[PDB]
């Protein structure tokens, strides 16, 4: 004997499992930024489009509109109940709200684009996380059309 | 920095 | 001037006897003679007299075989577990060079030599020419290896672990106790995969625990990182493991040596997802120095 | 970008130069360290499929100078034992496995007695493979390494040398099933919007898959009975089990083209019943036409026994094509007629 | 109150093992267990806990086998030639009674136990419960006898001595080396007698020499006075000697034990004249403990 | 003084009380410690030989009760070995050796195999003693102990018993030479002014000397043939070589009395040549007359062979006496005639 | 074997040695005290009569007259050359020489008798001593008719 | 007090 070729013996993989589509599908797109209101009320909302095949998510496909405050509320709820180290948001830019800047302020396009990517960055990390998927706040955010802030945090 | 989760027995 | 006298030890079997190596700090490698529990240590203490004309007044010459455990490099915290003395000369003089025979009969050496972070265990011969204010002392280091036989009981490790409704796996390593040039033959079997796994690896981890009771310091060092999977599995998939321990040159597992320190090895299995989150399961394995036939 | 490639090939030529430098100067482990850092260059992956492929082929060609060096060394008797353990010290799985294949084939040449054991080990440990690109190129390196030395029947059978044609067949079918799995897995990796890019890349790699069949075909052991009993049973098991269409169709035409009609004639009803269960989105028509064309050039191919009378091709093919049409749901009637045209040509040329 | 804890040692072979006796100061006779070079010492340390309700906080329990040489009753001048340790408990507590096993494998005991004037050599087990300010310590004494075989060379002592032209004699003792229950068979032959001898006797003298070099103290003790003649001999007369050493219970001759002390025996032949003048000749004899068959 | 004597006899009676007390309670070693205490009393020098004799006879007669006591215990099976070392524990040489003799004879009875060895031992072990009085009293204890256990003609020839007549003869010749040496040293010891005290003292111990010959005479094994060749030849060399007059004369009188005419008729003339060289200062007339008286009772003795005619006894003694007279320096003529008278009576009655 | 009767073997004693007179004969008598002189000159002398058979003494029998000063001179000479611890003399009694005592002074009979014994005591110890017999002073004293104090001490 | 003389070899 010239080569140690030892392996433990394996169970043949069932052909449904082997070929059938994987059970870890989860993609969330942050897209289509839009102003809502006029004058001092104005704020931007984004489309949070979900596609999945994980049983925990109660809709395989969903689309909802979200505000940057909502993203802060999600992160804030997860920091309390979850005990998950939550990733950072792309940041509240307060001084952009101040008037007579050299850009469009809170509605600057290089800003909204860069923020939009950060939210996509954030939500895919959070939503992929195992301990995060249990918590009611994440589903509330992704798949209820409006968030109910006066809620009792479960799961 | 990088999350570390212990795998539990079933 | 220089020194008036130089002490040199020469073992009776200094030609034929096998030597062994020791990794010390900053990657240095010392080479000392190899000994085993039960062997006799014997030889000659040779005093080279360097200053002709002068004389060396002493209050006795001795040689000691010493085995001891040093903690935190703290001289006050050294502990001798073996000490044997052979008085070589009574109080007197030395005008010229002289040798002295010594033999320590069938010397007990209960532990294996080890140099760690917060622990050293070493054996040596210490020659001491006693003088009025300052002793001439010469240490002479030896390696002791502790051998063992194939164990009575050796069960495979097999374990179903996971994150609930996210990842379930069954890992199996072929033994609990592996010799120093042994091989981890194992497998990882996937029962449920609802996360996105980038890669998986087995790690070999060496913990060195020092102290007593609440006084406990653990020094961890990740000896091996060994990739075993590259990409996403689905359920029903088996991944083979063949990790040759010869590559990493570890020490034996040493458990409560003199109630002072432990040195334990662990197989840390680690999967890493697409967002770099890191799922793991540690399993202690015992290592042991195999006795070659002879 | 395309720069990554030239810079990479530069660094590659550097490490493989210092590698071959160390191999002529006969300090082996230093050569293996430069070879290892060079293959580290393969750890970048952003390369285009074509670009990565050139870097792969370049490195394979340099490794050939090493393989002949080793082959000679072993033929010279200068063999260092336990090479797998020493080489497993390389921290990553990739150096280990490149080393294992390289040394494996050297041992097989030098130790034909070890051939069965080495092959069974390599085939079993490759189940570790999970990544599509590097796995594909590795198993390609496997396929080229296994070009000739596999067991065969007209081969000297030293009862130290273990392994037969059946073992070679099991070898290639297993490595095939694993590689095709990864390759189809290539369909869904990455974002769903790279599907045309993905399918283009896979189409590029289809030849990689077909090369397995080419390898299966030079196997002298392929008698009609092994073809009947082993080959088609394995392939049809994966085919029916994979329920995909692009791969199944490519592989099945490559089969059609490749094997001699003598084998196909003994295995028609299994092959055509298998053909009938195939996916609905398949243009079975173009396949069937290709088939008709091959049997037509086979009918009027002389220097042969002609059509054995027991072989009622027309009744067989008629009933199976019929079964295929039932299995088809959305057939353009024009397509049915395009097939009827070839059905004429066949009946016309084989039995006026 | 009393003591919180009492240490008691009980050897595993405490029923079957033979004991031996030791003459100490003021004629006292102690009895301890008998051991031999090479034998293993093993047993149990039994801690009787006496104060129920209370607790004993310690910083470790150990047991030591000790063999040492004590000079001039001076604690600073004790010298340990054998020391072995078995750690029995780590730092902790004791609420109730507990025992601890110990074994010292094949223990070297190079010297025989001896209690003299300026020297003691004793072996013992020393149990030590370490406490914050004052250790609880229990010593447990053992006798070691050093055996020997019939010597290779054993020549008779024969010697012509005298005072010129007054007394010439030839004495002869049948051996140089006598075992502890041996017999001095000898004779005194008179060659010239021009003095008036009243009587003659053989004496057994035990010298105990302590110290190193010029530092030398000899303690002499005349163990036997044994009359062998009563009256005046004339020339040509032979006087028989038969002196049974069993009667006087001496120690073996012990020569340069650990380069610290000697114990030597001498045969002092003494003739005494009519005016009480005393003519003598000393001769060293070696004594040795005979090994009984088994 | 005589008081010294009385204090000693009281302490003796006290100690002999402690003997019988210990003999009752079986405390032998305690009795023997007191035996040592009695002999400490013998360290005195002030007592007379007679006084010492009386005290000795007291201690000896009581010690026999101890001796028979011990002999009985031993006769009871309670045999203790290792006695030789233990008896050496006594600080005084006299108790040790008295113990050796007492237990020795006990071993002889209980172990007849040892008889020869023990007797040769005891005779040789007497070299320890050198003092005339205590040595004499020891050898008296010897003579009474050996009075009966010495080999002889009327002993059982038991193949366990050891020792012969030759051993007895060597024993007594040795004891003779030893006693005369000590006894003659007594002549010159002390001051010359005690000539009358010494010669009186000698007269006193003379019986001690004669008891040995008495012992020789009860010996049946004293036959005429041993007497002729060996016994008388041996005795006459020491006797003639002591060259004294008091001893020679006493021993010769004891001779006259002791031996039979059976011995004398075969050994007169060897014995008479011995008679002729003797020391000058001795009275020989009294010797000769005693001889004459015994041969005279033989001449007129009936139921006996008488004098063979070939041995002309009278002419022999006449010629030897003549030579002896020649050897005499100035011996009174009246004495020569007193001798002539017995020569007359004899020639008349033995050779009428 | 029931009794250890071991002795070394001896040489028979030659019968001349065994019976012939011992060779350690030495008796010295101090006797016959006598006044010599008249008036203030007067002192007592004693007869020192020797009988011996030791070869070292040059006369087997000797008789000499000695004074107590002579005894002191002998003892004094032996204290210098001999290195023998010499026994004590019965003592110089100085105050006996003083006049008008209640006894005859130096010529008291209880004195002369007691002194005479002490000198006999002394001389028999000294003369019996082995190291003393070598020294010339002892022979000079015992066997020369007059002592020569101006002598060189030999042997 | 009591004289003690060593016996010499011859
Ligand atoms: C001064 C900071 O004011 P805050 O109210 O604390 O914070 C603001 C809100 O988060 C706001 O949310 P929204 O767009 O949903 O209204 C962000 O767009 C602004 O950039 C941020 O500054
Ligand atoms: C005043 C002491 O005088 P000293 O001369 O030192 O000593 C005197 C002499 O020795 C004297 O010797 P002798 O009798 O031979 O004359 C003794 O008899 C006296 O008894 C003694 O006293």
């Amino acid at each position: 004997t010239v080569a140690d070729t030892r392996r433990l013996i394996t169970k043949p993989q069932n052909l449904n499992d082997a070929y059938g589509p994987p059970s870890n599908f989860l993609e969330i797109d942050v897209s289509n930024p839009q102003t809502v209101g006029v004058g001092r009320g104005r704020f931007t909302t984004y489309e949070i489009r979900v596609k999945t095949n994980l049983p925990i998510f109660k809709l395989k496909e969903s689309t909802v509109r979200r505000r940057y405050s909502d993203f802060e509320w999600l992160r804030s709820e997860l920091e309390r109940e979850s005990k998950v180290v939550v990733p950072p948001l792309p940041g509240k830019a307060f001084l952009r709200q101040l008037p007579f800047r050299g850009d469009d302020g809170i509605f600057d396009d290089n800003f909204i684009e860069e923020r939009k990517q950060g939210l996509e960055q954030f939500i895919n990390k959070v939503a992929g996380h195992p301990l995060a998927q249990n918590e009611r706040c994440l589903h509330m955010f992704l798949q209820d059309e409006i968030i109910d802030k006066s809620y009792t945090p479960s799961k | 920095q990088p999350e570390l989760y212990l795998l539990n027995t079933m | 001037f220089g020194p008036i006298c130089e002490i040199d030890i020469v073992l009776n079997d200094g030609e034929t006897r096998k030597m062994a190596e020791m990794k010390t700090e900053d990657g240095k490698v010392e080479k000392h003679y190899l000994f085993y529990d039960g062997e006799s240590v014997s030889g000659k203490v040779n005093l080279a007299f360097k200053q002709p004309g002068k004389r060396l007044e002493h209050q006795g010459i001795r040689i000691e075989f010493v085995g001891q455990i040093e903690l935190f490099n703290d001289k006050s915290n050294t502990h001798e577990f073996v000490n044997l003395v052979k008085e070589l000369a009574l109080p007197g003089e030395l005008t010229q060079s002289r040798s002295y025979d010594f033999e320590f009969m069938q010397v007990e050496k209960p532990y294996e030599s080890y140099i760690g972070a917060n622990v050293r265990l070493r054996y040596f011969l210490k020659v001491t020419i006693v003088r009025r204010l300052t002793d001439l002392v010469k240490e002479y280091d030896l390696i002791v290896h502790q051998l063992a036989t194939y164990p009575d009981v050796n069960n495979s490790i097999k374990m179903e672990v996971g994150i609930e409704d996210c990842l379930h796996i069954e890992f199996e390593y072929n033994k609990s106790k592996y010799h120093l040039k042994d091989v981890i033959v194992g497998k990882i079997y996937f029962l449920l995969v609802r996360i996105k796994i980038q890669h998986m690896e087995l790690q070999l981890i060496k913990k060195e625990i020092t102290g007593i009771g609440p006084s406990t310091t653990t020094e961890t060092e990740t000896i091996a990182k060994y990739e075993i999977m590259d990409g996403a599995p689905v359920k029903g998939e088996s991944i083979p493991i063949r990790l040759f321990l010869a590559g990493y040159d570890p020490t034996p597992t040493m458990r409560d040596v003199n109630k002072k320190f432990s040195v334990r090895y662990f197989l840390n299995l680690v999967l890493v997802d697409e967002e770099d989150r890191r799922y793991f399961k540690q399993q202690e394995i015992i290592l042991w120095r195999k006795a070659p036939e002879k | 970008q395309e720069k990554l490639l030239d810079e990479a090939i530069q660094a590659v030529k550097v490490q493989s130069f210092q590698m071959k430098r160390c191999l002529d100067k006969n300090k082996l482990m230093d050569a293996l360290k430069h070879a290892s850092n060079m293959l580290g260059e393969l750890r970048t992956s952003m390369l285009s499929p074509k670009s990565y492929y050139e870097l792969y082929m370049a490195i394979s060609d340099e490794l050939h100078y090493l393989e002949v060096y080793l082959t000679d060394e072993f033929a010279k008797g200068r063999k260092v034992a336990d090479l797998y353990e020493l080489v497993q010290y390389a921290g990553n799985i990739i150096p280990r496995l490149y080393l294992l294949i390289t040394v494996g084939v050297v041992y097989v040449k030098s130790f034909p007695q070890s051939r069965k054991d080495i092959l069974k080990d390599l085939v079993e440990m490759c189940r570790g493979v999970q990544h599509p690109l590097r796995g594909l190129f590795l198993r390609n390196y496997l396929l080229q390494c296994t070009r000739n030395i596999l067991p065969d029947e007209g081969e000297p059978t030293d009862e130290e040398t273990t392994g037969d044609i059946s073992d070679s067949m099991d070898f290639v079918l297993l490595n095939f099933a694993e590689m095709n799995k990864l390759w189809v897995r290539m369909q869904h990796q990455g974002h769903s919007r790279d599907r045309e890019k993905r399918e283009r890349e896979r189409q590029e790699l289809r030849i990689l898959v077909g090369t397995n069949l080419v390898r299966l075909s030079q196997l002298e052991g392929v008698n009609v009975e092994r073809y009947k009993q082993i080959v088609l049973t394995g392939i049809l098991e994966q085919v029916v089990n994979c329920r995909d269409a692009l791969a199944q169709e490519y592989l099945m035409e490559c089969i059609i083209q490749v094997f001699p009609d003598e084998f196909h004639l003994q295995t028609l009803n299994p092959f055509l019943r298998a053909c009938a269960e195939l996916h609905q989105n398949v243009n079975v028509k173009n396949i069937i036409i290709a088939l008709i064309d091959r049997l037509a050039l086979f009918a009027h191919r002389e220097d042969g026994p002609g059509i054995p009378a027991d072989i009622k091709l027309f009744d067989i093919f008629s009933q199976q094509v019929a079964t295929v049409i039932q299995s088809r749901q959305d057939m353009p009637s024009e397509d049915v007629v395009s097939l009827q045209v070839s059905l004429i040509n066949l009946a016309m040329k084989c039995y006026p």
